[PDB]
Formats: C-alpha cells, structure tokens, sequence
C-alpha cells in the first residue's frame, strides 16, 4: 500500500525467472498486483508481483536480469510499495 | 640451586599468626622473602628447562604474591605462569592469563588486558583451537584497542576476525570490517596503500552473491585505476564476475592460471578461490 | 510425497546423518520433477507397493 521494508533474495527456481515478475509469498502480497521498488529518493522502479509459497514473509525474490537493471543485491533492505496504474495514458500502444 | 629446600623452608614459614607467633607486626616480611625466593625458584626451574614444573612454580609464586598485598607484579607473575605453559606443551597458561587480564583491568587499566587477551586469542586460534572464542577475544580486545586509538591492533584483530569468519560463517561482517578499515585507510597518508588488499578482501568475499558487488566497490572506491595494482584487485574481478555470472569456468580458472605467477597465493586466497567456485558449482554442478 | 491436492509422487527412502530429523532432502532432478523449493513444508507419508503387479519387467 504505502510501503514496507523488504529484503532482496534470489528467485526460487528458473520457472519464475522468464516471467519478469517480482516473485513474493502469499502471506505478504498477491498475484496480480503491481509494486514500485524504492532504493533511493531518485531510483524508483516498477515491477509486477507473482506469489509463490517459497518466499519468506517480508522478502522479495528477483531474477538476475531484474537485478542486472536495478543494481539490487541479495541481502539488502529495500522499501517496496504497491503501485496502481491509471488507464488513460499509461496503457502501452506502441513500444 | 635448591629445587626443594627453598620451598620446604618457606612452606613452614607461611602461616597466619593468632598465637605466640603474632607479637607486634605481621609476617609480611616472611611471605615477602618467601615470594621473592619462589620467584627465584621458578627461575631456576625454567633455567633447568622444566617449563611445566617452572610454570607451576610461577603459579604458586604468582598466587601467593597477592596474599601480602601485591596486585602489581602478581599480574607479571601470572603472565610468567602463562608464558611457561605457553612455551611448554599443554594448556593452563589460559588460566594464568585469564587470572591476569581481569586483575589488570581491575587496577583501572585497559591496554595490557587486551595485549594478553590477544595472547589467549592466539592460543585459542593456533594451539588450543577455540576460534569461536578466540575471535571473540580479538573482537572485545579490538574493542579496547579501538577505545584507546591504538589503531594498529584495532585494525589488526578485526582482520583476524574477518579473514576466518567470512570463509567459515559471517558474511556481512566481512565487508563491514573491511570497509571500516578501508575508509580510515583511505584517510591517512600512511594507510591508503594498505587499503588495496583490504578492499580486495571486501570484494572477493562473495556471500552467495553472483553480482558485481565488488564493482559496486569499484565505482565506490578511490582506486585511481591507472594504478594497476588494483587491476590485480578488480580487473581480476572484472573478468571473474562475468565468468561466474555466465557460469563459465575456463575463464574463471584462467584468471588464477595467470594470477598465480604474478602473485603468490596463500591458503586463504586459494580457499576463497575454492569458495567462489563452490558458488560456481552451485551455479553449474547439477 | 503430498504437496498439493493434485500432486502425489512416489520416492524411495534412504537415511543419512546430515539431514535434520523432520526434514527430507532431495536432489536437483527430484526437486525439478516435483516442483519443490527449500523452505516449503510438505506432507510426507510412507507408501507400500503391490509386489506382483508393480514389479518391473520391461521399462
């Protein structure tokens, strides 16, 4: 919602690495929701959530490509918050 | 010379006086003479290469010297009692120095408490191996050395913590220690060249990390990469990061194929080599 | 091995000291056939075959 402390981990298995979705646990967030990772007052990144019963409550797992963009480390504290898009100008048409 | 008669004439001479033996003043002249002679006696046994019997001769001298009132050199007699079984084979110098250090700090003092707490730590690392306690000894002792701006042992005993701790069990302590040394290493005009291997030790510890966290230290650190000795720190790393990240071994191993000639590899470096390639095994080995 | 209401798989037991009493250790294939990751609590139960019908003769 407004933001919570989370800990970066590694994607459980290679199955959820080809989805480009932030793998989480069912005890924290829910598959279908979007989030905005925060790492500094200037680096804001937006990912898609997908639950998986292996993530530890209070930690988000990312794949290398996601980690290869955001400069994220396996074992650091980050502030993650749900982020809801607006269906007016945020719907992709030509990318 | 007398290994026994100094004893026999002093054991009949050590007794508390509530009797006809009391008289006017105490027998503190008698136990003063006796403890000086026990000191000479523990000397003649150590001269006679009897470091167990000599060390126990220091133990009675060292414990009986407190009985008049002398906490000053009873600490020295404790260190001598420790040095004897430190030179001789077994333990129980550990108790001579644990009797020492507490009494030394009970004087109102800090330094030599740490300077023999490191001695116990060296024994419990090298000899009476209790590294999970010796590293705590380095840790608290380096806390004392930190609080006295004896920056030497303050950096040193921390390095002794982290160099074994990282490989065996503690991971965030590795970079936290090698960065705590590394900042004030960059500070002083004396220290900033020792920082090169310190940030090498911070970097090459990988903590089940596949990443360029070492490169985070690169674009952090004041390398001045036209200083090429840090290329044996990070261009080493700029190869092996993508060797480990592209799960490749004939470039990772090639790094030490060429680096063993241009730098002699000690046990800790090769154990860390084997550590990062255990991460390579966990990346590859099915 | 019972994990979810539609995944019942059968494995062969083999004790080993390192494993923790109350924890089952699997290999990469098994964990890549059953779809399991460490940190998830599974429902393990012994199972016994029928010797005449199940024994293998041509596989």
């Amino acid at each position: 919602m407004a933001g919570r402390s989370m800990q970066a981990a590694r994607c459980p298995t290679d199955e959820l690495s080809l989805s480009n979705c932030a793998v989480v646990s069912e005890k924290d967030y829910q598959s279908g929701q979007h989030v905005i990772v925060r790492t500094s007052p200037n680096h804001k990144y937006i990912f898609t959530l997908r639950t998986h019963p292996s993530v530890v409550p209070g930690s988000v797992a990312f794949s290398l490509p996601q980690r290869k963009w955001a400069g994220l480390s396996i074992g650091q504290e980050i502030e993650v918050a749900l982020y809801s898009f607006d269906k007016a100008k945020q719907c992709i048409g030509t990318m | 010379a007398e290994a026994m008669a100094l004893l026999a004439e002093a054991e009949r001479k050590v007794k508390n006086s509530q009797s006809f033996f009391s008289g006017l003043f105490g027998g503190s002249s008698k136990i003063e003479e006796a403890c000086e002679i026990y000191a000479r006696a523990a000397n003649m046994f150590k001269m006679a290469k009897n470091w167990s019997a000599a060390g126990n001769a220091f133990c009675q001298a060292a414990q009986l010297h407190l009985q008049l009132q002398s906490k000053h050199d009873a600490a020295t007699c404790f260190v001598d009692a420790g040095n004897a079984f430190k030179k001789a084979d077994p333990q129980e110098a550990i108790n001579c120095l644990m009797r020492a250090i507490e009494i030394y700090t009970d004087m109102g003092r800090f330094t030599i408490a740490a300077k023999h707490h490191i001695s116990i730590a060296e024994i419990y690392e090298t000899e009476l191996v209790d590294v999970e306690k010796a590293i705590a000894h380095y840790e608290q002792s380096a806390d004392y050395y930190k609080g006295e701006e004896s920056n030497s042992s303050a950096n040193k005993c921390l390095l002794k913590v982290a160099g074994y701790a990282a490989q065996l069990e503690q991971y965030q302590k590795a970079i936290d220690i090698y960065e705590q040394v590394g900042t004030s290493a960059m500070d002083s005009p004396l220290l900033k060249y020792s920082a090169k291997d310190y940030f090498f030790k911070a970097a090459l510890c990988h903590f089940c990390i596949d990443m360029l966290n070492a490169k985070l230290a690169v674009q952090k650190y004041e390398e001045l990469f036209p200083a090429f000795s840090d290329s044996r720190e990070c261009k080493l790393m700029k190869k092996l990061l993508e060797a480990h990240e592209e799960q490749n071994v004939d470039s990772y191993t090639e790094s030490v194929k060429e680096y063993d000639s241009i730098s002699r590899l000690d046990q800790w470096l090769t154990t860390m080599l084997l550590r990062i390639k255990k991460t390579i095994q966990g990346d590859e080995e099915d």
